[PDB]
């Protein structure tokens, strides 16, 4: 632990001075170094541990998606051979993104999802577990990648069940839960009906509990909700 | 790409 | 050397494939790499080179600027005290600042600039030489700060005096080093009067110049000479 | 800020 020396809270400060700045490396490094203090995160904690990590393997994903595209057309019927080079650099990026995926698991396996006892907690760090597996899946081809796609599934599944159980179906936690869930469906499962029903029926009880809410929760929920309707469109 | 949060 | 391995060829293709994937930390450390090959750059790598630490460069830029205003204002009158972690992480992205330029400085004079003989090649990196004292300078505080205002001038008028010797008035990288000349005058030597001058003498005698070039040739000054237009009309 | 290329 590089951050071992430097104080939680001045962390969560640097965590948000990089967030600023948009460098979400370092925001990443922090959030990682505070996670490693051992406490519980707040829900604001979590929040910036999610952006930074969110946006560092976003990145990497984007450059992946633009390396694999090149790599798949200098292997389509009458390319001239470049070499290995794309299919080498492809790798790097793979192994580095694999790398942030994996780090990110360990912080939710030691031990944030086993401290995390209410629903607000436990469900963003599921969510997170099967967000993050679901980005292994994306670039996965090997022995493992069943059992990949079933650990995305497995973690999101959990967390659907306790979102279901304790919290209002406009929780914004809860929907972009199911808007996540909805998205491996269709993109990693090969089961887009099942995609559809899910952002279909997300959408529809959130409608519903809508009169519940503030002003302020409401254009939370339905700027969510919103995405829902997005992805419905592409898919139908 | 679909939307995610 | 991490790069020592890799053959030249495949460093400037993996540099190409960076650019495409935006990712510039890893384009940068391919084009450093094959400058350390030893061998002179053609003009194509000459500008991978370029655009690779620019952007590395600018994104650090960018943060440090982000970072120290917030740092003022937390030194402005009636402000409470945050600590000293505004000043640690604007000094951490300030010295990794410093340390790109450095290294692009250390490729210069070790031994770009002193094998350059042709006017494109020489005065392109001694452009570059300028450019990098320059954001070494927008961060300086010490008792070097004007010994690198030196160093960047020095770098500025020689790369100035070979261009107006050796190149014609519309030549896109004459027109870019007067255009970022002009904004050392401007923004580091507080000299606005011989900014505006310098941006105004050279947009006039590459206007009087455009008639001999090419269409294509004509969009590449004209697009310069837009930016000290630019450049004039902020300043004016 | 002014432009640089
Ligand atoms: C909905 C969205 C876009 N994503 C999300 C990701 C995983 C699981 C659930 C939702 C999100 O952002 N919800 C959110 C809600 C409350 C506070 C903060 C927040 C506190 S601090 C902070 C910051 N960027 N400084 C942001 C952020
Ligand atoms: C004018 C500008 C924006 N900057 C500049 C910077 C320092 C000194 C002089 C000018 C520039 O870009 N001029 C340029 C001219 C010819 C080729 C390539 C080029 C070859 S390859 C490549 C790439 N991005 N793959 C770009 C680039
Ligand atoms: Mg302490
Ligand atoms: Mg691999
Ligand atoms: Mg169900
Ligand atoms: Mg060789
Ligand atoms: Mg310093
Ligand atoms: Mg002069």
């Amino acid at each position: 632990g590089a951050m071992g020396s430097m104080e939680r809270a001045s962390l969560i400060q640097k965590a948000k001075l990089a967030e600023q700045a948009e460098r979400y490396e370092d925001m990443a490094a922090f959030m990682k170094g505070a996670v490693e203090k051992g406490e519980e995160l707040s829900c604001e904690e979590r929040n910036l541990l999610s952006v930074a990590y969110k946006n560092v393997v976003g990145g990497q994903r984007a450059a992946w998606r633009v390396l694999s595209s090149i790599e798949q057309k200098s292997n389509e019927e009458g390319s001239e051979e470049k070499g290995p080079e794309v299919r080498e650099y492809r790798e790097k990026v793979e192994t580095e993104l694999q790398g942030v995926c994996d780090t990110v698991l360990g912080l939710l396996d030691s031990h944030l999802i086993k401290e995390a006892g209410d629903a607000e907690s436990r469900v963003f760090y599921l969510k997170m577990k099967g967000d993050y597996y679901r980005y292994l899946a994306e670039v996965a081809t090997g022995d493992d990648k069943k059992r990949i796609i079933d650990s995305a599934r497995s973690a999101y599944q959990e967390a659907m069940d306790i979102s279901k159980k304790e919290m209002p179906p406009t929780n914004p936690i809860r929907l972009g839960l199911a808007l996540n869930f909805s998205v491996f469906h269709y993109e990693i499962a090969n089961s887009p009906e099942e995609a559809i029903s899910l952002a279909k029926t997300t959408f529809d009880e959130a409608m519903a509990d809508l009169h519940t809410l503030s002003e302020d929760s409401y254009k939370d929920s339905t700027l969510i909700m919103q995405l829902l309707r997005d992805n419905l469109t592409l898919w139908t | 790409f679909p939307a995610t949060v």
